[PDB]
């Protein structure tokens, strides 16, 4: 005997919405990416018309709070679909060469710290668990070649 | 067994003499070739690089020499058929190439002559010797037997073939010759005095570097004739790296004046001994060369150690090595980072190695002379105090046991502090304790206006405490500007952007408005966490260094202190004014506050400029002991304190087996209790009785000293090369090290990985890495309690192979017996392998270049 | 091992460069060959081949200690940065060969798992010069001293990171045989840096 | 086959008297390691070598050379993904290991357990017994001088040769295989 289980602690997650485990949500890809898309887009508008009433209004409250801390949404630098803006030098997430030459762990700190001149730091805006969700959503923008 | 035991002491004087003379001639030949390999047509390598700073300081290697030569001693000098100066007339030669060539040829001519003369003393000793026994693999050539049966160096012969006509030193009737090694101590040191004069005259008149105070007013440089004090380094005394005129005894002209100072002193101490030679009863047994061999070999080892210390400090920042950094040093196609310091570190660590090896060996040869006194029954009769002072076994156990204790306490302190601060730097939660890191946040200037959310406790001092986030009057979480942090505040780790400390959530402000004693001229809020920054002060050398240094720099230290104090007051008042602004509430009250910080801005600017410039001046003062890569003061660090404790404790750990060689070569307290006695100096054991008895002999104690000493020797290598020795995991780029202006390459383990990024860039260095790693672990095959297994299995292999030979018809296979190393020869070769495996890998750490910030 | 090293390439002169300044580049104190037979050819030859900013730099000059060395405040003037290909090549290949080869390969195509690969066009197109400075200065990934891509803010100067930034854009679309040459740097600079 | 007699024993008439004896030597050059217990320990060590072949291969190292780089021209042209090459693998994976502070603590403890096995496995037990004895005498002298009764009969225990070989194999094994856990725990970096 030893690991009587293993005392690793409780998992950090995002905000709780009543009646729907947030800890669980943070490991279930379809839940975490729904919250990543909300953060990414700055609205609840592109969310599946199947979204529940409680969900759609919890997201809005999340956004409204973030709007008071001058949070700037990811889309529209990077667009709703990726592959940003050459003008602004905003990264194109659809590109496979950009995707292969980034690890997901590495990507994290570039969102936390910001990246050179224009891409802003998000360490005081978002939690490290909300950055993890966004790294996962950006992964799904990849196209071939 | 005896193959390395062919030549054992005592020997007769003519044979020692003659072999030293022959070896001296041989070394002069090798140096002569090193002079040839220094010529400018070759690549840089480690051999020619370790001599170039010295040849620059001597004037023989000239960095600014570009012209090619075509006639210099006699009419045949561009290039010519069959070289004209054989194998060298292919390339363009400069004057430094010719100077190098000539000094090479001179060292090979003297060397060959000394080899011949040494042979005359060595073999004319024995009455002569025939050509085929001198060269010995000369009778194998056929049709040249007759040639190899002549006798050279005979006592009788015509002038070009004599050895010693009288047969020995003792028989030759030249009444100047001294007759005992103590009487010879006087001529040997007059002789060394004469050598010092030779060197001084060669430096003054051949190399043209006269002695202080007779140095020239003018010296020729590549830019014309200049005055000595403005002529740069190799030509004159101006040091162009540090921007100063050199002290006269920091030039080579200083070294030529010491040639005469030391030569006069040796001549006079030798003439004193001529008239009152050493005569003590405590010295008389030292005429036997077995006994003196101990004394001389251990002394020589100490001399090497002192060469390392003296050479390291004296030459760490000298222009001869820094000049290397200006040449365009390329080794195995690379380009080296700071070659100056790399070659300097190699030479001093070379000498430290030699130091250890000769102190350890000299003591072993000592234990051999004492063991023979015990075998022969004479130990008990010895009359010198240098033996009898240590004859008592109760005193020997107290000597050994109290140095074991002193070792225990210093090594527990050092290694325990290393472990503590590596725990701190890693933020490790042990359940019973959370280790915490150093973190800093700037409180002044523009940084001081960045806000954070703060959890602020109510009253730290009382339990049943509680805290709350700092809010606004309406109840929202207010952002606290770093300028306004207080002791006790907690800021979330995630919002400072810190991963890497997942077991806790907050960083705590422990000190505010902190200004490093030695570091960046900035103001911080700090978490000290568990990081022991006070431990730098737990070093006697911190205080001596900083005291001498304060006494020498006391006025600029005082003006710096006062400029810091004025800036702190001005920053504090700026923070008041900024806060009144932020807490205005009336567009009028805002506007008026803003008006008063505007009219106080100038003079905060001025207090900051004043502080910055005084701090820059103070940090440009000359070093005493602890220095920069320039030659400027640094304060002592945790690194320097740990090195200090580690030198005390780790050299005792290494040298305790030498004490055991000295006292217990024959009987130790374990042995005496069983009534045992060590019968030889090299037996491996006496078997399984009493639990097991491997490793008690003096040859084995010798091997243990060497392995144990690997540890203080690696601490020295890591320290020389820029590693952090005070933790295991330290990285160069982190907040503690940047705020305190510290440069390092590693952290014990972290250094191993980080330097190897550099090693990997060189294919020749990585092949050395692979091989040196193969050599070490094979030593484990020889050191483990395993030799019976190996002999039993080698017998199975022998049998099989002879079977195959019978079955197959192979006569040479049909009697094969594989040799398996017995226990003593295994411990010897295992130690040889363990030592050469490690120190070929340590060479690599020096040879990737030196990467401490300058 | 010793002595039988080769002949030195005639193009690598040993003719000496001026010494590294004692004064800090960030100082507020007071701010920041001859005609002898072959001395002019040797100086002109040292001016292309022997690097001037290879040595670790004074401790007060490192980018984390420089007031204008943070990613937010550094000046990336494209005219000064892509001015001289000799210089980008002279400096960035020495710095790169020393510091960056270990993990990114001798070809600069990636050695350590997940490491960058500078020849990849998709990676080139989606990075700014200022972006490349940020990741050298900060490192990439979570860890002490940067992550798996280590931080350089103690270690390198802002001027040293800028030679690195310009050199790294010569990797674009090259094959996986060693490092960019003098004419890779030059074709990179002609096609607007 | 050789638990009682090997052919080297049988030429001498020897007969191994028990399964765990340390030796019988210095005779015939020395005999340490002939018992069955010791052959068990030498199996465990020798087997560390094929096992580490298995670990490097599972976790994606390249085992056919010592310095393969990840994207060298050969690997790129032939679509091979690997993490390192014998030695290079070691330094390549440890840069990933360094980014986790729990795994770097495990790395430190693992290294210390192992090299201490060398104390126990080198031919040195007599040296350790005779020094331990000096240590006991000294501590008892301090007890008697300072009047400290708990310390006037200290006798430091020093393992005999058999138990030194047992705990030396234990320490060697566990050192190595905590450290191997790390090569797996760091991540699987083969990109396929
Ligand atoms: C790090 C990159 C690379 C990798 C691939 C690597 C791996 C490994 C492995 C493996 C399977 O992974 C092994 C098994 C291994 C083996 C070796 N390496 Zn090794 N190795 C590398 C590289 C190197 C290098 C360059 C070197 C070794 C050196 C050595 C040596 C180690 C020889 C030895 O026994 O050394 C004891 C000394 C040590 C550990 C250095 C201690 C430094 C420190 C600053 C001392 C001061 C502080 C201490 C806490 C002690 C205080 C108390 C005291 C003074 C009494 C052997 C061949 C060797 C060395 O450290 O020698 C002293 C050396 O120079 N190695 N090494
Ligand atoms: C940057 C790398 C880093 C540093 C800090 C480091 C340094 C050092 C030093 C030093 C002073 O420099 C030392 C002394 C050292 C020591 C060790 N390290 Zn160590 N070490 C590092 C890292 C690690 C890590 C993560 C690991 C070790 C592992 C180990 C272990 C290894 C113990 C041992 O004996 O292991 C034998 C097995 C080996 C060497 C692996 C061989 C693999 C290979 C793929 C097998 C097949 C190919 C061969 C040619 C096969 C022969 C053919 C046939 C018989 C199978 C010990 C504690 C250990 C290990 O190798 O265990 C098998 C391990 O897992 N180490 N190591
Ligand atoms: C410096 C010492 C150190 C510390 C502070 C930790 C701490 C940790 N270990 Mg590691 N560990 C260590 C050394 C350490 N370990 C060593 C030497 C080994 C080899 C035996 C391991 C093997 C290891 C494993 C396999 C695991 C951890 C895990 C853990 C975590 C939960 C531990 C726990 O539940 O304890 C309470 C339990 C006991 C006290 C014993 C039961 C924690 C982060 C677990 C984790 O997942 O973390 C990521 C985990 O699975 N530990
Ligand atoms: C380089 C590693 C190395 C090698 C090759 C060996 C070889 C061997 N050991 Mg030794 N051993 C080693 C390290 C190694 N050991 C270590 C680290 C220890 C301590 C634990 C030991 C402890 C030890 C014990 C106690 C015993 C052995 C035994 C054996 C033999 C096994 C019988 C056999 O099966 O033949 C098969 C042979 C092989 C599988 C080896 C092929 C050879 C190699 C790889 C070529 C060697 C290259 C060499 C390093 C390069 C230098 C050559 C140079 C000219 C280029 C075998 C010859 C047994 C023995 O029988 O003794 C005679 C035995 O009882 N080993
Ligand atoms: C794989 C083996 C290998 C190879 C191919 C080389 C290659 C070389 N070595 Mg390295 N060397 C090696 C292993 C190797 N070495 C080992 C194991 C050591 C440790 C003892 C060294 C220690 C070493 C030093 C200290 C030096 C080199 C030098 C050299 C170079 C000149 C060689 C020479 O003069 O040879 C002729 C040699 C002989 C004929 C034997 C004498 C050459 C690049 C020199 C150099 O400068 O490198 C850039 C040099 O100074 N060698
Ligand atoms: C961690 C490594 C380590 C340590 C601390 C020691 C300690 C010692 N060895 Mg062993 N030894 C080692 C490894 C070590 N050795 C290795 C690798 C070998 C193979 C060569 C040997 C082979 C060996 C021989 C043949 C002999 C010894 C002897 C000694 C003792 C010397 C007497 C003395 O100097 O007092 C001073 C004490 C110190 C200097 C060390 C203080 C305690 C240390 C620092 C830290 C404790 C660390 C430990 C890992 C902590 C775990 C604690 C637990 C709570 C976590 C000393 C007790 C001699 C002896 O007398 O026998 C008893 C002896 O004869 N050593
Ligand atoms: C240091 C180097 C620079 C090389 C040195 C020179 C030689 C190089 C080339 C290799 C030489 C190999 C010679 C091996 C040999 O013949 O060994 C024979 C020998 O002695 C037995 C008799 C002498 N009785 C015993 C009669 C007096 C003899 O032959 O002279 O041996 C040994 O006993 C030592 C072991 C030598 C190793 C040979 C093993 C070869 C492996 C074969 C295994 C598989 C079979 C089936 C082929
Ligand atoms: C990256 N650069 C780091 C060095 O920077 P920097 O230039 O600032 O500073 C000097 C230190 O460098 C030395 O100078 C080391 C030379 C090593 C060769 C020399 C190493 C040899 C050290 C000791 C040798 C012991 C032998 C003889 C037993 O930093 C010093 O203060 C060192 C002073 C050494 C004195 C310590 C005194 C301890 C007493 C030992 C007692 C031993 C016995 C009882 C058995
Ligand atoms: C008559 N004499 C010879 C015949 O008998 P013989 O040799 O079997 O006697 C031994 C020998 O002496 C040692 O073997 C030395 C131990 C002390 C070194 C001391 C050094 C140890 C430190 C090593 C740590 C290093 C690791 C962590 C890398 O017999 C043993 O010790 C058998 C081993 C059993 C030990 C069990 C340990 C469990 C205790 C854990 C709980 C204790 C506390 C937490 C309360
Ligand atoms: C105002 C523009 C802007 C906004 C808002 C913005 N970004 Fe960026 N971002 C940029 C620009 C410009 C870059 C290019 C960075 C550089 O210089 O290399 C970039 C770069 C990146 C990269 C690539 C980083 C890398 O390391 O290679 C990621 C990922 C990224 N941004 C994610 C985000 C996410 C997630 C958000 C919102 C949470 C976001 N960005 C918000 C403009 C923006
Ligand atoms: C210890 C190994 C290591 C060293 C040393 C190292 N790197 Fe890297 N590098 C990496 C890894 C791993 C990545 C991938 C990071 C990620 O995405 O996870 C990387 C990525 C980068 C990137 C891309 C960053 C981005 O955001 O896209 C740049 C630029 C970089 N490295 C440059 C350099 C330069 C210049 C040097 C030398 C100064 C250097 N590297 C040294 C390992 C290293
Ligand atoms: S194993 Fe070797 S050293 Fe140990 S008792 Fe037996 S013969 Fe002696
Ligand atoms: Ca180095
Ligand atoms: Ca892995």
């Amino acid at each position: 005997v030893m690991a009587t289980g293993c005392f690793v602690g409780a998992r950090n997650a995002s905000e709780p919405r009543l009646g729907s485990s947030s800890i669980a949500a943070s490991r279930t890809a379809p839940a975490y990416l729904r919250e990543a898309q909300v953060l990414y887009e700055g609205s609840t508008d592109g969310l599946p018309k199947d979204t529940p009433a409680d969900e759609i209004a919890h997201y809005k409250a999340m956004l409204a709070e973030l709007q008071t801390r001058n949070y700037a949404a990811c889309a529209g630098c990077h667009q709703v679909n990726g592959g940003g803006n050459k003008a602004i030098n905003a990264t194109n997430f659809q590109d496979a060469g950009w995707q292969a030459n980034n690890s997901s762990p590495g990507m994290v700190t570039s969102i936390v710290n910001g990246k050179g001149k224009v891409m802003p730091a998000y360490k005081d805006k978002l939690t490290l668990q909300q950055i993890n969700y966004l790294v996962e959503y950006i992964r799904r923008f990849e196209k071939k070649r | 067994k005896r193959w390395y035991q062919k030549l054992e002491l005592p020997m007769p004087p003519e044979r020692i003499f003659g072999a030293h003379m022959m070896l001296i001639g041989g070394l002069a030949c090798l140096i002569g070739t090193y002079f040839f390999a220094s010529m400018t047509m070759w690549n840089d390598g480690y051999v020619n690089l370790t001599l170039r700073p010295r040849l620059i300081s001597l004037g023989i290697y000239d960095p600014y020499d570009t012209e090619q030569i075509q006639r210099v001693w006699l009419p045949l000098i561009g290039e010519f058929s069959t070289s004209k100066l054989p194998f060298f007339g292919q390339y363009p030669l400069t004057m430094t190439d010719f100077r190098l060539f000539g000094w090479g040829c001179f060292h090979i001519g003297l060397g060959l002559w000394l080899v011949y003369a040494g042979a005359a003393h060595y073999y004319g000793a024995r009455g002569g010797a025939t050509i085929g026994e001198i060269f010995w693999l000369l009778p194998y050539v056929p049709g040249l037997k007759g040639l190899c049966q002549i006798k050279w160096f005979t006592p009788e012969g015509p002038w070009y073939k004599v050895g010693l006509p009288w047969g020995s030193f003792a028989n030759t009737p030249w009444p100047i010759l001294r007759r005992t090694y103590a009487d010879a101590l006087s001529p040997h040191t007059i002789y060394i005095g004469l050598l010092f004069f030779i060197w001084g005259f060669v430096l003054w008149f051949v190399l043209d570097k006269p002695p202080v105070p007779l140095q020239p007013a003018q010296v020729m440089t590549p830019n014309g004739l200049m005055p000595l004090e403005q002529a740069p380094f190799p030509y004159g005394w101006f040091d162009p790296y540090l921007n100063q005129v050199m002290h006269p005894m920091n030039t080579i002209n200083g070294e030529t004046t010491m040639c005469f100072v030391w030569g006069v002193l040796f001549v006079a101490l030798g003439a004193y001994w001529w008239y009152r030679p050493p005569r003590s009863i405590n010295i008389t047994h030292l005429e036997d060369t077995k006994a003196v061999f101990h004394v001389h070999l251990t002394a020589i080892g100490y001399v090497s150690f002192a060469l390392a210390i003296v050479g390291f400090l004296a030459l760490r920042n000298h222009p001869s090595y820094l000049m290397l950094n200006d040449m365009n040093v390329i080794i195995y196609g690379k380009k080296i980072v700071n070659p100056g310091r790399m070659i300097h570190n190699m030479i001093t660590f070379n000498h430290v190695q030699v130091g250890l090896l000769y102190v350890a060996a000299g003591v072993f040869h000592g234990g051999q002379y004492l063991h023979g006194l015990n075998i022969s029954g004479a130990y008990k009769q010895a009359r010198s105090k240098f033996i009898t002072w240590f004859q008592n076994p109760d005193l020997q156990t107290k000597i050994v046991g109290t140095t074991m204790f002193v070792s225990f306490v210093t090594v527990v302190f050092g290694y325990g502090m290393i472990c503590w601060n590596t725990g701190a730097e890693l933020d490790l939660n042990f359940g019973i304790y959370q280790f915490r890191s150093f973190r800093a946040i700037q409180m002044d200037g523009e940084a001081g206006n960045i806000g954070y959310r703060v959890f602020r406790p109510k009253n730290p001092w009382d339990p049943t405490a509680g805290g709350d986030w700092v809010k606004n009057p309406d109840g929202t979480a207010k952002l606290v500007k770093a300028r306004n942090l207080q002791v006790g505040d907690r800021i979330l780790n995630e919002e400072l952007g810190i991963g890497s400390s997942p077991t806790y959530s907050f960083t705590t402000i422990e000190e505010i408005n902190y200004k490093p004693e030695w570091g960046q001229p900035k103001l911080y809020a700090v978490q000290w966490g568990s990081w022991t920054h006070f431990l730098r002060k737990v070093n006697p050398l911190f205080w001596v260094d900083k005291g001498i240094w304060y006494l020498q720099n006391q006025k600029t230290f005082e003006a710096t202190r006062k400029a810091d104090e004025a800036y702190l007051a001005a920053h504090l008042k700026a923070v008041s004014l900024l806060n009144q602004i932020d807490d205005a509430q009336t567009e009028e009250a805002k506007q008026k506050a803003q008006a008063e910080l505007d009219k106080f801005r100038p003079e905060l600017e001025k207090a900051h400029a004043n502080m910055l410039e005084w701090n820059e001046r103070l940090a440009s003062t000359p070093a005493v002991l602890y220095s920069n890569l320039r030659d400027q003061h640094r304060d002592g660090e945790i690194n320097d304190a740990i090195f200090f404790w580690l030198m005390i404790g780790g050299w005792l750990f290494g040298f305790i087996p030498l004490l055991r060689i000295a006292f217990h070569n024959y009987q130790s307290p374990w042995y005496r209790d069983f009534e045992w006695r060590k019968q030889s100096p090299d037996f491996p054991c006496i078997g399984p009785v009493k639990g097991g008895t491997c490793g008690v002999s003096i040859q084995d104690q010798l091997w243990f000293c060497i392995l144990f000493s690997i540890k203080p020797l690696s601490a020295i290598a890591w320290y020389l090369d820029g590693g952090w020795i005070a933790t295991m995991m330290a990285r160069g780029n982190e907040a503690y090290y940047l705020t305190h202006n510290i440069s390092h390459t590693g952290g014990v383990f972290l250094y191993m990985w980080n330097e190897t990024t550099w090693i990997w860039t060189d294919n020749h260095l990585t092949a050395m890495l692979l091989l040196g790693h193969l050599i070490w672990f094979v030593s484990f095959a020889l050191w483990f309690k395993d030799r019976g297994s190996r002999a039993e299995g080698g017998d199975i292999q022998s049998r099989w192979v002879r079977l195959m030979g019978k079955r197959l018809g192979i006569k040479t296979l049909q009697e094969v017996r594989f040799p398996v190393s017995n226990l003593a020869t295994a411990k010897l070769w295992g130690t040889v392998f363990f030592y050469t495996g490690t120190f070929v890998l340590v060479f690599l750490y020096f040879a990737d270049g030196f990467f401490q910030n300058r | 091992g010793g002595c039988f090293v080769g002949s030195r390439d005639p193009n690598e002169t040993r003719y000496p460069k001026a010494p590294m300044p004692l004064q800090n580049q960030t100082s507020t104190l007071k701010t920041a060959a001859q005609n002898t037979p072959g001395a002019r050819e040797a100086a002109a030859l040292r001016d292309r081949v022997t690097p001037l900013n290879l040595q670790q730099v004074n401790e007060q000059d490192v980018a984390g200690n420089d007031p204008l060395g943070s990613p937010a405040r550094v000046v990336l003037d494209e005219g000064e940065m892509y001015r001289d290909p000799v210089e980008i090549y002279r400096e960035g290949r020495a710095l790169f060969q020393n510091n960056c080869v270990g993990c990114h390969g001798h070809n600069g195509c990636g050695n350590v798992p997940r490491s960058t690969n500078f020849t990849d066009p998709g990676w080139q197109e989606n990075n700014s010069d200022g972006g490349i400075y940020s990741s050298i200065y900060n490192g990439k990934g979570i860890g002490n001293g940067g992550g798996a891509m280590p931080a350089y803010y103690n270690q390198l100067s802002p001027q040293q990171i800028r030679y690195l930034v310009a050199y790294l854009r010569a990797f674009k679309g090259r094959q996986c045989n060693g490092l960019p040459t003098l004419s890779d740097v030059e074709r990179m600079v002609a096609e607007r840096q």
